[PDB]
């Protein structure tokens, strides 16, 4: 038809009226029969077989320094910088990874090399502040930092935790491997 | 009921023997129940570091994106062809009532009608001067509805209800939620 | 006192094979006192520790 | 949340500069009333007239503004912060931001001359 | 009729499309039609409250109302009283400043007809010394919310109890979302070990920080576009 | 007299808080009644805002006049519910009486600066 | 004159917040209350306006840092709004499911998490089970666990794996009866049912005066979504039934978080039988990445690659406030743009921000204990509402 005004099709839908809620005298059961389960505690033992069925299951905990839970290619944790084959730094200072790192955890300076070719002076994460982003690999034309799905190297000083150019390649030194096999199954999908 | 108990052999969970199996369908609230481990030679085999669907995967794409030889950008454009802020003046509102509209214009006269335009474009006129300037079918016409009504506050779209009440409802009665949709 | 009854009711269960049939209609006239001392409290709700959260049971009366 | 907190007051502006300033008096005299509270609250190390003699040169700071409603921000300032000494909400180290001054003598060679600011290139 | 006898999926035909056709569109059409709805409801409430609304206006059916700061209170309650505009729920509130102009912040609301499926949004203007006043007359959260945007901005909301401040160290001073006010704010904190308790020391870096915003072109590379003005809102040219 | 709009205890509706008005056509069109009578007493006739809602009561009343049923007058309404509706117009006849004193119907008191409402253009 | 009036928590009262609160009892009966917040406050706001879009999204997963996929979604909406972009067809679907899975997640952490408060111990770790393994379908599609750097405002950060749409599938099978178990000793349960009858009722029109919203709105009985009432992301195109409570009590607001994991399982259903195929990206380089396959052999994606991640990319002036149905509650954002690529200001709505807020109106003349079953059912998970 017409609407009022304030008046949309937001009626009230077909039966919203709710019920008369049930009285004493408008309930099914006896209540002898109700008071069974109130006295008797039904809804409590059923809960309690429910636990003991559980008892008698199997747990799911892993034994952490002998197993490990799932590592997904693309899980990050600490960082690496990769090299060429035949052993060459990868990284040029694009300076993305210090333009879209959003905690600004980079840092580089970087010169002109005795060939020519340019490479990195410095390049120094702050991993007090490494927020796992994750951007800074995704930001690398030549593929040059990655994410090395470690997460197992806890310091115990801040100053250990400075990572600089010598410990990201030494880092990419050890985890090449892994990044390797990371990235066969990644760089479809990147 | 589309949607209701399924049996445990459809579950995908390490399941039981079968004299044990025997002895917890005898020993259990409901027999179709997983004990929550997923089977280990199914789920996440082969692992995602290893997939052979993997090795060939070019790009996801649509026929009118990557067509080469047909569309320019500027056709496939989304950026540039944003709506403009429309702003509105308490003056351009007496412009819309007096001046008309580009529907029913009330302006002959296209010379003077810029200078019957102007003042009002300069504050010749007031708001409440032009509600009573207004007739009573330009006010029915364009401020309320053809009856006269206000308008009801707009809705993108309008999403009437059901109840669903019966067994397909979530919960039985007694249980005070209803699930309305 | 109801801690106290059950140390009044303590030498009554260790004797209570010599007051035969008659013991028993002392002690039970005595828990029959105690029991509607005890209904008293509850029909005044004494231990209602009751809330002043009340939702305004008095309506809407306009103009 | 229809009801306020202990000391919180509606925030309502005084039309005059009368008004204000018997608002500020009335203030400067519930800081005054409430500072042997605060030693206590607080648990500060020094004496309670050095607590009144800041809470008066903070507004002798203030003494000289010529403005209705600046004053007028300048003591809603003034009560919130009134509000919360008067309750637990700031904690002691919060407390003692208040006196800079008070719990260390400065340090040797503070710069007065040119040459003490030049010799450090003014700190 | 066993878990060892149940069928993988893995293995099985999936779907498999050479080449998906999904037709192009600009994502503004699905609006217009309510869009141009909306604008008869915003004219009618210009031609509602004429004392109070400095105007209106519509980007993409986000309707915004334009108020006065002495001038609050008489349309609130009309967006809440009126069986036609019955919004009832504060939302969220906020400020967002523009230093450039004279009037410094502006004071911005948002509601929702949950009868009706609406929303509506209503600016005003408010300079830090001058106060907009407060929605808690009506609106019984919005205290907790004009004691949000209080701290964040200095501007107030006059008829208000429990005005203080709220999620920012008690003994601070400024505030912090204002064009002004630096990033890393004034003072930081340390353990002092003399004093046994920490201290509120001026500020000192390790890092200077560094924006990078510095790169940026001066015409914003976004065009005019187009409008969704609806046919009868604009001005009939003569003749 | 007096009139209750929204019986805050008695047998629940599904809106809590709310509860099953009872008799609530006659209290609802004397409610009507008052805002017939208010805007037409301290209204001017040019103004928007009594054209419309002496027209929008009206159309409201006519069909609570002229219908007595429950679950048929709202969807007639169109609104919610029914003590919902009385609710909101118990809420629109204080609005009119706090119109009368804000007078709407003038102009604008307060013009805006003309450097006020530009954004980025 | 005043009640001997406490401190709540400092550090450890309710699981996953600091809820410094001061309550003064006169019984153990709460006359009034006054939650100071700002014990969690970074002062995220004043960060993002010195940040691109493409570096202010992950803002916002430490925002509700227990759906953290709703917060992201709401972002990249909002700036899809803004920019008039559309996300293409499959994008739809993957984040509508993950901003479905990410609800079983809340409400999987959050039921469990009041019933630790409370005191029942077993769904607290029945449940977090179940949010491992689904920490684990986050960390096959995006970065780690539990902070996805996933819906850019472009879309979507990339597509899946190559068989996570069936190994859900082998997951949502069991998760219903992992579910309706914990059901079995929370939802009859007469210790419960006791405390959780009529405590903290929320009538209606003081709900709406709250601003309150999500499944505390829809347990006062007013039927509100934003799946349903403003759709989006393909809402519309999947069917959904929705819970709505009958008193204004906790135990609504308790049933209508075991209601929606039935719900959501269902959005699941009809998930993965129909998820289409196309780009999970916007169709365009001009907002988003190119994928690193041809960049490495166009020129035209290398400069779109670079501008992306030094500028980043240019939004139109304007301002919107998009809200969506968070399972917490409607959380909303309001975003000022420049014309600039770095947004001149934005708000954020946080859902448990105004439930904070409306806490003494509902928590006066209860008690103690019960002054803690109203706790985490309005979700104060304290990462929301300071920020
Ligand atoms: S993941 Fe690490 S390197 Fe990348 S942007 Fe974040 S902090 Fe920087
Ligand atoms: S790793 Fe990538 S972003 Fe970082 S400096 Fe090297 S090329 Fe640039």
């Amino acid at each position: 038809n017409i609407y009022a005004g304030g008046s949309a099709a937001a009626a009230p839908p077909a039966g919203f009226r709710i019920h008369r809620p049930a009285t004493w005298e408008e309930s099914e059961e006896g209540a002898l029969s109700k008071a069974t389960k109130y006295f008797l505690l039904a809804e409590m033992f059923r809960g309690l077989y429910v636990v003991l069925e559980q008892f008698f299951r199997a747990p799911y905990t892993i034994y952490y320094p002998f197993e490990k839970g799932p590592v997904s290619p693309r899980f990050r944790g600490e960082h690496a910088l990769r090299r060429y084959p035949s052993g060459e730094e990868r990284c040029i200072a694009c300076k993305l990874c210090e333009a879209i790192c959003p905690a600004l955890a980079i840092t580089i300076d970087a010169e002109e090399r005795i060939d020519g070719s340019r490479r990195t002076t410095k390049y120094d994460i702050d991993m007090t502040k490494c927020i796992y982003c994750g951007y800074c690999q995704e930001s690398c034309p030549v593929d040059a930092i990655v994410e090395t799905p470690n997460v197992e190297y806890a310091t115990e000083t801040r100053e250990e935790l400075l990572y600089n150019k010598e410990k990201l390649l030494a880092n990419g030194d050890k985890w090449e491997l892994e990044l390797q096999y990371a990235l066969d199954a990644d760089a479809p999908y990147r | 009921l589309p949607g209701g108990p399924v049996p445990v052999f459809k579950k995908y969970t390490v399941g039981s023997k079968g004299i044990w199996e025997k002895l917890r369908v005898l020993l259990a609230i409901a027999p179709n129940r997983s004990t929550g481990n997923p089977i280990v030679p199914l789920y996440r085999v082969p692992t995602p570091g290893s997939r052979p669907e993997a090795n060939v995967y070019q790009d996801p794409s649509s026929y009118p994106t990557n067509d080469i030889a047909e569309n320019p950008y500027w056709k496939r454009d989304h950026r540039r062809a944003y709506p403009q802020t429309a702003f509105f003046d308490q003056k351009t509102v007496t412009g819309l009532l007096e001046l008309g509209s580009e529907a029913t214009p009330r302006i002959a006269d296209g010379e003077a009608g810029t200078k019957a335009l102007a003042n009002i474009a300069n504050g010749g006129v007031s708001f409440t001067q032009a509600l009573g300037k207004s007739s009573k079918d330009v006010i029915y016409g364009e401020v309320l509805t053809v009856n006269g009504l206000p308008p009801v506050a707009p809705t993108l779209a309008p999403k009437q209800w059901k109840i669903i009440e019966g067994e397909a409802a979530i919960y039985p009665k007694g249980y005070p939620c209803r699930t309305f949709h | 006192p109801f801690d106290l009854e059950i140390s009044t009711l303590l030498p009554y269960v260790m004797s209570i094979y010599l007051v035969s049939n008659y013991g028993f209609t002392i002690v039970l006239l005595f828990l029959l006192i105690l029991i509607i001392g005890f209904v008293y409290e509850i029909n005044t709700n004494a231990l209602k520790i009751n809330k002043h959260n009340k939702p305004n049971t008095d309506s809407l009366i306009y103009k | 949340a229809i009801i306020a907190t202990a000391f919180a007051e509606t925030v309502k502006f005084s039309g005059s500069k009368q008004e204000l300033q018997k608002r500020t008096l009335a203030l400067y005299r519930q800081f005054l009333r409430g500072a042997p509270t605060f030693a206590d609250l607080y648990e500060v190390q020094f004496s309670i007239p050095t607590i009144r003699t800041k809470i008066r040169q903070e507004f002798e700071r203030h003494r000289f503004v010529d403005d209705l409603s600046i004053q007028n921000v300048l003591y809603a300032k003034g009560h919130m912060e009134y509000q919360e000494c008067i309750n637990f909400w700031k904690q002691q180290a919060q407390f003692l931001k208040y006196f800079p001054e008070e719990d260390d003598i400065q340090g040797r060679h503070q710069p007065s001359n040119f040459v003490d600011k030049f010799l450090k290139n003014r700190a | 009729p066993s878990w060892e006898n149940i069928k993988d999926i893995r293995l099985d035909p999936k779907v498999h499309v050479d080449e998906v056709y999904e037709p192009i569109v600009n994502p503004a059409d699905r609006y217009l039609q309510h869009v141009s709805d909306l604008h008869q409801y915003a004219k009618y409430i210009m031609a509602a409250l004429p004392k109070y609304i400095q105007g209106f206006s519509v980007w993409k059916d986000e309707l915004t109302l334009h108020v006065a700061p002495s001038a609050v209170i008489p349309v609130t309650t009309f967006l809440r009283d009126n069986t036609s505009t019955q919004y009832k729920s504060i939302i969220d509130i906020t400020a967002v400043d523009y230093p450039s102009r004279e009037n410094r912040f502006e004071v911005v609301y948002n509601f929702l007809s949950v009868r009706h499926n609406s929303r509506i949004r209503l600016k005003t203007y408010a300079t830090e010394v001058t106060p907009v006043p407060s929605i808690t007359c009506l609106y019984e959260g919005a205290n907790w919310f004009e004691r949000e945007a209080y701290d964040m901005y200095g501007v107030f909301f006059e008829g208000h109890p429990d005005l203080r401040r709220i999620m920012t160290d008690y003994g601070f001073e400024g505030h912090p979302l204002r064009k002004d006010f630096p990033l890393t704010g004034y003072t930081e904190v340390r353990w002092d070990e003399e004093k046994r308790r920490v201290v509120y020391e001026p500020l000192e870096l390790t890092q200077a920080f560094r924006n990078f915003s510095a790169g940026s072109t001066a015409w914003e590379p976004v065009g005019p576009g187009r409008d969704d003005r609806p046919d009868s809102f604009k001005l009939p040219t003569p003749k | 007299q007096s009139v209750l709009v929204q019986m805050r205890e008695g047998t629940p509706i599904g809106l809590t808080g709310i509860y099953q008005h009872p008799n609530p056509r006659p209290a609802l069109i004397a409610l009507y009644e008052a805002t017939l009578k208010e805007l037409q007493d301290k209204h001017p006739k040019d103004s928007v805002y009594r054209q419309s809602i002496e027209n929008l009561t009206a159309h409201r009343k006519q069909i609570v006049e002229d219908n007595e049923v429950s679950e048929v007058i709202e969807n007639k309404i169109g609104a919610g519910l029914i003590e919902e509706v009385v609710i909101q117009a118990h809420e629109e006849l204080e609005l009119a009486k706090k119109m009368s004193e804000w007078k709407p119907w003038e102009e604008l008191e307060e013009k805006p600066l003309e450097d006020q409402w530009v954004y980025f253009n | 004159i005043r009640a001997f009036t406490i401190n709540f928590g400092p550090q450890h009262p309710a699981a996953h917040g600091v809820l410094r609160l001061i309550l003064e009892l006169s019984g153990e009966e709460i006359i009034r209350s006054d939650p100071h917040v700002g014990l969690l406050h970074r002062g995220t706001e004043k960060l993002i306006e010195y940040k691109t879009y493409m570096q202010a999204l992950p803002y916002f997963d430490r925002l509700d840092y227990v759906s953290m996929m709703t917060n992201e979604q709401v972002f990249s909406l909002a700036v899809e709004k803004l920019l008039n972009v559309e996300v293409p067809l499959r994008g739809k679907y993957i984040r509508t499911m993950f901003g479905e899975i990410t609800r079983v997640l809340n409400h999987l952490m959050s039921v469990c998490s009041h019933a630790m408060d409370v005191g029942a111990l077993t769904p607290f770790l029945w449940g977090f089970e179940e949010r491992e393994k689904l920490m684990e379908f986050y960390e096959r599609v995006s970065g780690a666990r539990l902070h996805a750097a996933y819906v850019r405002p472009g879309g979507v950060s990339q597509d899946l794996p190559a068989g996570l749409l069936d190994d859900i599938y082998m997951w949502a099978t069991q998760f219903g009866d992992r579910l309706d178990e914990i059901e079995e000793l929370l939802t009859d349960n007469r210790i419960w049912k006791l405390r959780t009858v009529n405590i903290g009722t929320v009538t209606a029109q003081d709900a709406l005066n709250l601003g309150l919203s999500g499944p505390m709105l829809r347990g006062s009985g007013i039927p509100f979504d934003i799946r349903k009432n403003a759709p989006y992301d393909a809402y519309d195109k999947v069917d959904f039934d929705v819970p709505v409570g009958m008193n204004g009590d906790c135990y609504d607001r308790y049933l209508i978080r075991m209601a929606e994991f039935r719900q959501s399982l269902r959005i699941i259903e009809q998930c993965c039988n129909d998820m289409p195929a196309g780009a999970v990206k916007v169709e365009d380089f001009k907002i988003n990445s190119p994928p690193r396959n041809l960049m490495k052999e166009d020129m035209e994606a290398l400069i779109h690659h670079f501008l992306l991640y030094t500028k980043g990319y240019s939004v139109p002036p304007g301002e919107t406030y998009t809200a969506i149905e968070a399972p917490k509650g409607e959380m909303g954002v309001y975003v000022v743009s420049d014309g600039s690529e770095r947004p001149y200001k934005c708000k954020i709505r946080a859902p448990g921000f105004a439930h904070l807020g409306a806490f003494d109106h509902i928590a006066r003349g209860h008690f103690l204990p019960d002054a803690v079953a109203i706790i985490g059912t309005m979700d104060l998970v304290f990462g929301e509402v300071d920020r």
